[PDB]
């Protein structure tokens, strides 16, 4: 109950001489313009058609003013009448201007021209001479050719664009590339008509051989919405190529993932996984252009905060897909996987490639103890022909899930006598960058929690303030996440839990670490098909009653 | 099945009178009595629609009622002009009524309110009627924009845009006047020929005689008429460019030898003036030298069961008018020439 | 040099597997201070062939424009008229090549063209 | 009158080929290996690429901007733009056996400095191929990415609880 008038009648007067100068977009720039402001004109008219739906016709004066001359205008401008809802909603605002029982001249005449405004809308015959001669000989209404012809009318255009496309180098008939920009405008208010599908595709695939961009930025942008939200469903070929021709569209779509992945779905995998393998950024980033901006979309994330474990596990996800399509479609000639990862040795990627349900469980911690070394080597003895420091040899470890994880189950597994290269592969995951007198440090530090841990686990089922002791920093979420890996690992667990639980959730954010954590864990164990019923049924019940504290 | 034809044809009658202006008596009753009987034909051309003798026995019905109107005098209504239609029929009905401005204004608020009730109804299993006349003005003005901006007038008729729904159009009305065989295929083109613009009809067939089946018994008709009609194919050879008679001759060899009659006979009445170098006719009608030679250089240009015929065609009509072998004397020694 | 190379499997689905899960078993086994030989033999666990064919090697049939074969059914089956290229294309591909060039020229059904490798005139028949 | 040659027309007929072949879309760099390994496969056996990465440089002249105004553009700008997006892709797929003094000059004309409109992804890649030579480190905010998505994602990344790792150095 606070403007109901102020923001609106401002509005009304901006759209209204917007209107003013635009209609029917005869020429470049009317439409261009159109094509842009279209979107909040249809939030207009959406609040617009509340008002005017709330009160009644006939009676109140408040807009009626000029409320005609701005649904006239908006009529005869068909970039306007295409758009999403505009024509639906521009219907339902002269329904409540119209009257049942007209008493003054005016609401007569208001009837007679809303019925002439609607009639434009449906039912005019704008078009070419002949043909609507032709139709009314042979007994057709409109409605029962328009169809087929626009079906016909696309196919045609298409085949040009598809001729055009060929004919590189060629001496004939050059489609005035004039023509190709109009298209690419027109295309743009009705993409989510169905019968047009055909002409985008075409559009996307038949680049043609101009040096300079033909499309207009409009039209990309209206495509990547689109493609994201589901409402136009083309081919893959297609949505790589507008990808390859114009990398702010990438960026645009690869915003709208971290926005999947901090906002709507955080720390519910499955959610994640269905959105990329559905969205098409796997598939196109076999193309190594595409992974190159990816990932440096990725790095710039994983700068910012300063390792945050929900960012780590999209990454995960998105390279278990990306590995499978790499896969699944280069036969014969591949990109080298220096090409992909160029920072690395690339023996140490031909490592962490390597499936680990392909593995048997129990030979896990040979390999990690090997990949262990081989990181060692690549990190400390920092020498020409390597990595570029520490951080990039990190980066890359991140990028394989199954691995960095399954790393302390595995020293929990071995608690006697923990091997000191697991010991080294586990610090440095938590933290590079520190020198070998931090490493060292944390190493025994974790060593001793570790002997502190076997001890409590051979025990008893214990308290949880004899693991505060221990707990109680810089290395304190390397702790937690083991002590946690600890509860769902040992049978010990399943009874002390929320003990442990309600005391380290002291904040929000390691809350949410924890649920992220936790839904990783079940995601990686069903993903490997390892699993200890307890665990899973444990896990869930935490999980369940965590996202409701949030 | 007989509970249907007194629907059916109630349902056509009130809509041919929707669109005429005696609308006064009009009410919400009866605008709701129309909508849920065009529901009900809605519902019926979706159950079993298909393959069928309901299908069958209802086109019977709708094709008679479309020609003892023919569609000639009285009034040319369309009617809902075939079965597709029965599954918009009550969007039809609806536009009729927005277009007759004698309704009542009660009638009309209940009409609009009936079609637009807003988003309240947002949730609806069957695709309604609000949608369906949203999508329309959606298609229409797609129509419109591609027309006025990216639609160019093809040279070769047949791959144009416009020309090939036409085509598409007369010929399912040849096929379903065939499956009828009340009136033979001629009658109906003959009345065709004198409402509508000729030129434009023509350019019509053109391109229909080359559309391939869908189901070529649309192009085996239209053959036969225009043989049996010599004055339109003196004006159909006359008025469409060359190539597009080229190809439609290789398609149809019957169409061959006749197309070279006609053109021979122009040749033979043009006479050779000495001071301008240009056979010319007298009448002002008659070809000028530059179609003929268009028209023929096409004709040789052309797939070789027609380059033969026509080369032949040729030369037995240069040895009739003496075997000159020198310019301003044999307009078929001309023709010959100007080829080589 | 010495250390662990890239290496990945071409060939049958059903052949290779076995061979990656064998390699995914000994990778840690890998030693730079032998030869790549000498660590691959006991790594994939089997020998190779000193030269098993000499004379037909997989002279390659595949496209030499799109490098697949099966394309879409068609099989490389137009080819070079040329003793020293004899290299396979598809109809598609190299129809849509040809009809890009500015020396080509298309009678009826044929289009005549320069082949891509050696440049000598080919035929193609729609 | 609009009669265009090819603009790689007058190169060693080996060039022409693999420039034909990245002409095609997307699926345009991977077909560039094959030429590669198909021309290593031919009488000659090694690729001249300082010859090609000469012949990129070389410039002729251009009619563009009002109606008449007379600019030099170098190869690597007037041929189609899929074609540099997958010619930039493939040299970041075979970076190491390339001569960098060319390479330079490529990335030299890539960089587009002062250009209005530019190829935002020709810049793109001429970054990353920087950061894989390493002599690119060009001591800048020279980013892959556009100001725009950056700072975008920063103010996303706000809305995240950081993390105790450390990874940027002092
Ligand atoms: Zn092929
Ligand atoms: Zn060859």
């Amino acid at each position: 109950m606070a403007q109901d008038s102020v923001d609106l009648s401002c509005d009304y007067q901006f759209w209204m001489q917007k209107l003013s100068v635009w209609d029917q977009a005869s020429t470049l720039e009317t439409q261009q313009d159109t094509c842009l402001h279209v979107a909040q004109f249809q939030e207009f008219l959406r609040k617009m058609y509340e008002a005017l739906k709330e009160m009644d016709s006939n009676t109140v004066i408040e807009r009626f003013p000029t409320i005609g001359q701005l649904l006239a205008k908006a009529c005869w401008n068909p970039f306007i009448l295409a758009y999403d809802e505009s024509q639906k909603i521009l219907i339902w605002c002269l329904c409540c201007l119209i009257n049942k029982e007209p008493q003054n001249s005016g609401q007569s005449k208001l009837n007679s021209w809303i019925q002439g405004v609607l009639s434009h809308i449906l039912s005019a015959l704008r078009f070419d001479k002949e043909v609507a001669l032709f139709t009314q000989g042979l007994g057709y209404a409109p409605i029962d050719y328009y169809p087929g012809l626009l079906k016909n009318m696309v196919l045609s255009l298409a085949s040009e664009l598809r001729e055009n496309h060929l004919n590189g180098f060629n001496t004939q008939r050059r489609m005035a590339p004039e023509r190709v920009a109009s298209l690419s405008r027109v295309c743009v208010p009705l993409i989510t008509l169905t019968d047009v599908d055909p002409l985008v595709e075409a559009l996307l695939i038949c680049h043609g051989r101009e040096p300079q961009e033909i499309l207009q930025p409009e039209f990309f942008e209206a495509v990547n919405e689109a493609i994201l939200l589901k409402k136009i469903s083309l081919p893959m070929s297609a949505v790589v190529c507008l990808w390859l021709r114009h990398l702010p569209s990438l960026e645009k779509a690869m915003l709208h993932l971290f926005e999947k992945l901090i906002s709507s779905e955080r720390n519910c995998l499955r959610r994640i996984e269905c959105f990329i393998k559905d969205s098409s950024l796997p598939q196109a980033a076999c193309h190594p252009a595409i992974f190159r901006v990816v990932d440096e979309m990725f790095r710039c994330a994983l700068l910012e905060t300063d390792g945050a474990l929900e960012i780590i596990a999209t990454i995960q996800v998105f390279t278990q897909c990306f590995v499978e399509a790499l896969e699944k479609a280069s036969k014969q000639l591949r990109f080298a996987l220096k090409t992909y990862f160029p920072y690395t040795s690339p023996s140490l990627a031909m490592v962490l490639l390597q499936d680990p349900q392909d593995i048997p469980r129990g030979h896990w911690l040979q390999t990690l103890k090997h990949i262990s070394e081989l990181l060692r080597e690549a990190v400390e003895d920092q020498t020409h022909g390597s990595c570029g420091g520490p951080f990039e040899s990190w980066f890359l470890f991140i990028h394989f899930g199954g691995w960095a994880e399954m790393v302390a189950e595995q020293l929990l597994m071995s608690a006697a006598e923990p091997p000191t290269a697991l010991l080294w592969l586990l610090a440095f995951y938590y933290g590079p960058r520190d020198g070998r007198q931090q490493r060292a440090q944390t190493m025994v530090q974790v060593k001793a929690v570790l002997g502190h841990l076997l001890a409590m686990s051979r025990s008893s089922s214990l308290s949880a303030q004899d693991l505060q002791t221990v707990a109680g920093a810089p290395a304190q979420q390397l702790i937690r996440h083991l002590l946690l890996n600890f509860l769902l690992w040992a049978p010990g667990g399943h009874t002390i839990a929320w003990d442990v639980i309600t005391l380290m959730a002291h904040t929000a954010e390691i809350t949410h670490e924890i649920i992220g954590f936790l839904d990783q864990t079940l995601y990686r164990w069903n993903r490997l098909g390892i699993e200890s019923p307890r665990s899973e049924k444990l896990a869930r019940e935490l999980l369940k009653e965590l996202r409701t504290q949030v | 099945m007989e509970s249907l034809l007194q629907h059916l044809d109630r349902f056509s009658e009130l809509l041919a009178v929707s669109s005429t202006t005696y609308v006064s008596t009009w009410d919400p009753a009866t605008v709701r009595r129309a909508l849920q009987w065009a529901r009900y034909l809605r519902h019926i051309h979706r159950r079993f629609g298909r393959h069928g003798p309901i299908r069958t026995a209802l086109e019977r019905r709708l094709h008679n009622q479309w020609r003892q109107e023919g569609g000639f005098g009285r009034g040319p209504v369309p009617g809902l002009a075939n079965f597709q239609a029965l599954g918009h029929c009550d969007v039809l009905l609806s536009l009729r009524l927005l277009e007759n401005r004698a309704l009542g204004d009660a009638a009309r608020y209940h009409l609009v309110q009936q079609l637009f009730p807003g988003p309240g109804v947002r949730d609806a299993d069957e695709e309604t009627l609000q949608e369906s006349l949203a999508r329309l003005a959606r298609r229409r003005s797609a129509v419109h924009m591609l027309r006025f901006n990216g639609y160019r007038e093809n040279p070769n008729l047949q791959e144009d845009s416009l020309m090939k729904t036409q085509a598409e159009l007369l010929l399912e009305r040849l096929q379903e006047v065939g499956k009828a065989e009340a009136e033979r295929p001629a009658r109906f083109l003959s009345s065709l020929w004198e409402r509508l613009p000729q030129n434009n009809f023509l350019k019509v067939i053109a391109v229909a005689l080359l559309q391939p089946p869908l189901s070529g018994e649309g192009s085996q008709v239209l053959v036969h008429w225009l043989l049996g009609n010599s004055e339109v194919f003196a004006a159909f050879c006359r008025a469409l460019p060359a190539g597009l008679l080229t190809l439609v001759t290789s398609r149809h060899p019957a169409l061959s030898p006749v197309y070279l009659g006609l053109l021979t006979d122009w040749g033979q009445r043009l006479h050779y003036d000495l001071q301008k170098g240009i056979w010319v006719g007298t009448e002002s009608q008659d070809v000028p030298w530059e179609e003929l030679h268009n028209r023929f250089q096409s004709l040789c240009q052309a797939p070789p069961p027609l380059k033969d015929k026509v080369l032949t065609a040729l030369e037995t009509c240069k040895a009739q008018d003496g075997d000159f072998e020198v310019p301003g004397l044999s307009i078929w020694t001309d023709l010959l020439l100007a080829l080589r | 040099p010495t250390m662990l190379p890239e290496c990945f499997f071409l060939g049958a689905d059903h052949v290779v597997k076995p061979l990656g899960i064998k390699l995914s078993r000994n990778i840690h086994l890998w030693d730079p201070e032998n030869s790549v030989l000498q660590n691959l033999k006991d790594v994939l666990e089997i020998d190779f062939p000193a030269r098993a064919i000499l004379e037909k090697s997989d002279f390659t049939m595949d496209c030499g424009i799109c490098y697949a074969y099966q394309l879409d059914g068609t099989i490389p089956d137009q080819v070079c008229d040329n003793s020293q290229c004899g290299q396979p294309f598809h109809q598609i591909c190299l129809y849509e090549w040809l009809r890009g060039l500015l020396t080509s020229r298309q009678s009826f059904n044929i289009i005549f063209g320069e082949c891509p490798y050696c440049s000598k005139p080919i035929t193609l028949k729609m | 009158e609009g009669v265009e040659p090819a603009p790689w027309a007058q190169l060693e007929a080996p060039a022409r080929l693999l420039l034909q072949a990245l002409q095609a879309g997307p699926e345009g760099a991977r077909r560039g290996l094959g030429v590669l390994r198909a021309l290593g496969s031919r009488g000659w056996e090694p690729f001249d690429w300082g010859r090609l990465l000469e012949a990129l440089c070389r410039e002729e002249p251009v009619v563009q901007g009002p109606d008449g105004r007379l600019e030099l553009k170098p190869l690597l700008l007037r041929l189609p733009r899929i074609c540099q997006r997958n010619l930039m892709s493939l040299l970041m797929a075979v970076r190491p056996s390339l001569p960098e003094s060319g390479l330079l000059s490529v990335l030299q004309i890539a960089q587009q400095d002062l250009a209005p409109d530019p190829d935002a992804w020709l810049r793109a890649l001429g970054e990353l191929l920087r950061r894989d030579l390493g002599v690119g480190t060009s001591m800048e905010g020279a980013s892959p990415l556009s100001e725009r998505c950056q700072r975008q994602l920063q103010s996303l990344c706000r809305g995240l609880g950081l993390g105790g790792r450390r990874l940027k150095s002092p």
